[PDB]
């Protein structure tokens, strides 16, 4: 796991190449005026590991982790050009930040054309697959906030990746002084207007069955987007996903056995 | 005094909070333009349409609210109950002098309907120039006001849809109802009765307190241009919530300007529904 | 809390009025021995409204409540039809006694020949429209009979019409004592002996294209018959279904939106 | 008391109750008519086929009992059960004549089947005079007999139904059977040990207590008049359940007058009518 | 019910038959390598039943009971052919041991050539009927034993055919085991051996329509294999099943009516 | 402690455990032939693939255990574990020896891989002589070690399984791994601390203790010759778990001999056969 002082090196390398090099793009984020809106940073894989060597192999590492680092390294970013900026009306800052990796260097343990297998968990990776279908924009309501019995109990839950997007509970239970805190009130649930969403999707992508790595039947990957990287992509277009690969288990029953996928929450979509 | 906010709640309006204020202009922007529309109309239909492009004019109108554009962003239901409840104020003040003077010519200090209770009234917004293409719709949207230009292609048969629904505490014994945004009934947990508190939860129909609108569901698809080949694309489709005088509006096969807010559809993960404040049709 | 004052008024004008008009109908009910058919009456609703101004306003506000009443206005007639006829076993009584309205005068706020809206919900009114697809004639139950072998019990609740035909039974009995147990279930109760079981045909009616008042596409009411007025309907021939506006709401989930559809419980299927 | 009087009745053999002199007159008339009927034919098919007319005989049936129709329309059930009584009471009491001659030639200590246990016959009647056609049927039908000239159109296969399902208490530890209508378990509670009371609620049908019926559905819809285009329309299918002999003795495609009580489908569109058939006459 | 006397009575009879009728056939049985093979010994039952009524009358009287009888006089049978026989390498014991019976006294009474009625509970009887549904090799684990962690208590669950095929659940807590009673115990996890699993079929077989005593539709009369006898017939041929009739309920409910079919646990099929 | 003891020593050493002596035979077997295996293959696919034909061999290798086919067939899981012990243990020893010679060349302390950690190998046989098709292949080879010659049909697209999960305990407040024999998650129960028990039930994905491997189904016919018309009737079809590096290793169409241990699937009357693939050879 990643300590304090190295997620703050990391950010500060991060913020520094990119106030170096994507300066630009940052202004022209900042000078958009929905705020609610997600905006993409397109930080350079390549670049941003032959600057740092100790951020390449921490991402590639921990991607799950050096992201949300990342995230922050925007927001500081953000910070610093939006003093330097000289309109303050024009230039409105951004809480909807995410970084976007594209550019991997190339390795085939890096980016592996292939479609991921088990042991590719936990890795970042570039999955070239044909989109075959292309679901609906289901928005999730990522963050409900939960509110008990217990005082200030302001229990946050976030739809978890691995859970197949069902919302994460305490190990350790908390609500000691009541049942009535141990369960869950949907707030979303009783009024329809007091939410928020990240607007998810499914898609799933089909290796190129033209490349010699597939085998007889071109293996599919579903691939997770979330924020901007919605309505990016198409069916039938080929497109290059560079992603976390990571797997969802349905809710688990003592006579089933475990029921995984292997499922990809891209870090960047790219049209071919 | 008002009716309705204190007899129903121990706290009377505040003049501090904004919204109040809010309702203070909507209504003096109403009254200045009451003329143009019909009382009797209007209660017939039980909304009033007024102009969102009008209203977005400057000096007075902007004056009283600094941004009435983000306000109208920002918080719709807010401005919207706070604009149906000045027109209703408008409303019941005009009644309020048409009675006096009838009472004046009669010179009976008694007159029919006392209580003269009066219809609550949505008001609506048409023609909102800001305009949201399905495309560009995204979980963003989620809580604010946009116009979107769809062709809605399925409609479906008017359904009940239970706004109010009244409750009746056994241990309690007396029926109180609790607002109900869009079915999802809320428990009316509290009550009046302290020891008692509500804890039996009995939900009824036959109470006269339970209140029903319609409910139609209209699905739109954006217009798109036909100058391509890769136009022409399956269309991205939001439902759409048609609710009170708005049901029966749309038509399959029109286009129609559906300014409404859009909340999510918990029921089939969410998609983002519009539940239609206005809508316009093409003629 | 209704006034025992103008329910005995309504009982007994519209008993008077109907025996002064619709004797000889009421000999030839009593005249059929068979129990077979549930005996209309048939009175009219215009006439009926000029002989007595409140019994109008009383009906058209109130035709749920109104009809009860009317029914025990047919009981006290055929009082007095069997005590004024002469011959005794010819004629017989009958507890299967019902009033059906028809005849109403052709207004649009009387008769809302359009398919109603929810603003018409317990309302009187004439509804047009040519039945599509019928449903098989079906038993059910008027109650789910509570048997208690507390003595005075003297608890009744029936199936209700707004519940989507389910059993409801009070959280706190009437009695002092209550209940002997929350939930009786014995067999008599499951059976329909001690219930009045009676027919209920299940009809969607909808609107006449030719009308003005259809739209684009035809609305469809779902029609309740019940007791005669069962089989009276036959798929694919207009029908002018006088009756009582209501709403059947499905079992309440508390996530799920409240699902309320219109329906109409007939009074007289009178076929065009 | 009465032989067989607990598997028809399950209250007691008591000379007050009504139903005793309804049994007695239907004994006699068996009694006149028993010399047609074959005893062992009877036994086998464990059912007797009487005609209705010969239910609407004049002066003494009509004296004993006054209106064989209304008795049959209010209550079928108990009428037939009595009437299966006086068949299974005088045909024990033929076989005990024959007996007690047998007994008086061979003096044997130990009579010809000393148990004389005879099985239950469930009494039928045909040609019942009154025909409510099931348009007719209406719901107050239910709990009514009624006659039926209807085409069975589907016949499903035999399948069994459990007549009397014992329960075995784990407390108690005994095996108590209870009259099973048409599944439905029926909770025994008391039980013969008042302590014990069955607490304890398990199925067994490995008992030889258990016993079963076969039971075969056939629906049947009434036969229209072709004068017409519009005419010809097939009219409501009425369900029908057959039981013991009555069990394949249906042929798909054969108009059959059944006539029999009818109960309530509570099984489930939720609710239809089905006609628990006494007797079914074939067109041949 | 029968006595244990009588039960060692029948036993000897039948284990004198079969060594000086099937010596060697129990030997040939003996030669395989594969103990755990299902083994046929096919005894005959009309010349059984001439060597001893008593036998006879009981095997028609509690198939059920007698053949697990005949089973011992097949391990004791086997116990002697061995120790008569030479070789031990070459020759193994086989304790999974089941009789067959054939050539059933052909009588009307005693061998139904019909699909059997609810009659024929509990009765063995000749049913011929033609196979138009072959089912799977589904095998069974019919001893679903919850294994006592104290020593001697052996608890065990075993499926009965009358119950669905459904392996008997410890719901009660009259044992010691309590809770630990109706958790599962993986015994099929950990070893083969602690798991007592053997095939089951299920084939359903019509009456043939040459014959005159089928009615209008040919009766389908399912049929329940086991041990050997499972594969031994294939979809579209003749087949004549020697069986015990036997129903299987499935789990009852207050509501629900009793759903019984008949089964025939075949203990002899012959492809004819 | 001893060789292997975190993982395949559930059983601390004994000399009278019948187990050791299968290890030293599998692992003498395999320091034989050490030198024509590679061991960064080996070690890249994560198995072994050993001639089942070479596995029965005269004089020592058989002296140790006097019937290989019998100990395979009765606990096939048992001598695969013991033979990925002893080439998990031939391959330590030989990184030992290896790093104990590049030290001495180098004469440094220091050396390539200090921590000489040998990841998991499951030992798998190839051209098991005893084969059964689906004739066969029955509910008594249940837990025995069988081999099929049959044609795939149907392949499923990779799917991962979770051979262990870590579970974390909140009175406990730590991680347990818990082995999980084809998902079917087992309750860890006991814990390391004899007081809390870990009465708390969570499933921790998050962990890195959890692990996951690719599980692939497919299904096999046995091959049906066309001879005869009768023959080339629908053949019977055994569903195949494939593991680790056997997924992917079958193509749909190519006949492949799948010699595995055999084991029913609850979730599928409520079970039927499906082989865990321990090898798979391909036709070509």
């Amino acid at each position: 796991a990643l300590r304090a002082d190295q997620v703050s090196l990391i950010g500060q390398v991060f913020e520094s190449y990119l106030l170096q090099h994507h300066r630009d793009d940052i202004l022209g984020i900042l000078r958009q005026g929905d705020d609610e809106a997600h905006y993409p940073v397109l930080v350079d894989a390549l670049t941003l590991f032959e600057t740092n060597m100790e951020i390449g192999e921490y991402f590639n590492a921990f991607p799950s982790q050096v992201l949300p680092i990342f995230d922050g390294a925007l927001r500081r970013a953000a910070m610093a050009v939006l003093q330097a900026a000289t309109p303050s009306p024009e230039l409105r800052m951004k809480p909807n930040l995410h970084a976007r990796i594209s550019g991997l260097p190339i390795c085939p343990e890096l980016t592996r054309e292939h479609i991921p297998k088990t042991r590719d968990v936990g890795h970042f990776l570039s999955v070239t697959g044909t989109v075959i279908r292309t679901s609906l924009v289901k928005v999730l309501e990522f963050e409900r906030s939960y509110i008990c019995n217990k005082c200030k109990h302001v229990f946050v839950a976030k739809a978890d990746f691995e859970q197949y997007y069902a919302f994460c509970r305490p190990s350790a239970c908390l609500n000691e002084e009541g049942c009535n805190s141990t369960k869950f009130t949907c707030l979303s649930g009783t009024s329809s207007s007091p939410s928020s969403c990240r607007d998810y999707q499914e898609i799933k992508i089909q290796e190129q069955v033209q490349r010699l790595s597939v085998g007889s039947i071109p293996r599919c990957m579903v691939v997770v987007l979330e924020d901007d990287l919605v309505d990016s992509c198409k069916s039938g277009d080929d497109i290059t996903v560079y992603g976390v690969v990571m797997q969802r288990w349905k809710p688990f029953h003592q006579d089933a056995r475990c029921d995984l996928e292997l499922v990809l929450k891209a870090n960047y979509v790219k049209v071919n | 005094p008002y009716k309705g906010w204190k007899l129903y709640f121990s706290e009377a309006y505040a003049d501090k909070s904004p919204f109040v204020q809010k309702t203070q202009a909507f209504e003096k922007f109403f009254m200045q333009r009451i003329e143009l529309y019909d009382k009797d109309e209007i209660e017939r239909k039980g909304s009033i349409l007024v102009d969102y492009k009008e209203l977005i004019e400057d000096r007075e109108l902007t004056k009283s609210i600094p941004n009435i554009s983000t306000e109208l962003r920002d918080m719709p239901q807010k401005i919207l109950q706070c604009m149906g409840l000045a027109i209703h104020q408008v409303l019941t003040k005009d009644l309020e002098r048409h009675a006096a003077e009838l009472q004046v010519q009669e010179g009976l200090p008694l007159d029919g309907e006392p209580i003269i209770n009066v219809p609550l009234i949505h008001a609506r917004l048409y023609n909102y120039e800001p305009l949201t293409q399905l495309k560009n719709v995204r979980a963003n949207c989620y809580g604010k006001y946009i116009a979107l230009r769809g062709t809605v292609v399925r409609v479906s048969n008017i359904k009940p849809l239970c706004t109010k629904l009244a409750f009746v505490c056994g241990t309690c014994g007396d029926v109180q109802s609790v607002p109900l945004p869009d079915g999802k009934y809320t428990l009316p947990t509290k009550c009046l009765v302290p020891e008692c508190r509500g804890r039996s939860f009995t939900p009824d129909r036959s109470s006269p307190l339970t209140a029903t609108v319609d409910w139609q569901s209209v699905k739109v698809q954006e217009l798109m241009s036909d100058d391509q080949r890769e136009a022409g694309r399956i269309p991205r489709t939001i439902e759409c919530e048609l609710v009170q005088d708005l049901v029966d509006s749309c038509v399959p096969g029109d286009v129609v300007t559906i300014t409404g807010v859009v909340k999510v559809s918990s029921t089939e993960v969410f998609l983002l529904y519009i539940e239609a404040n206005s809508v316009s049709n093409s003629k």
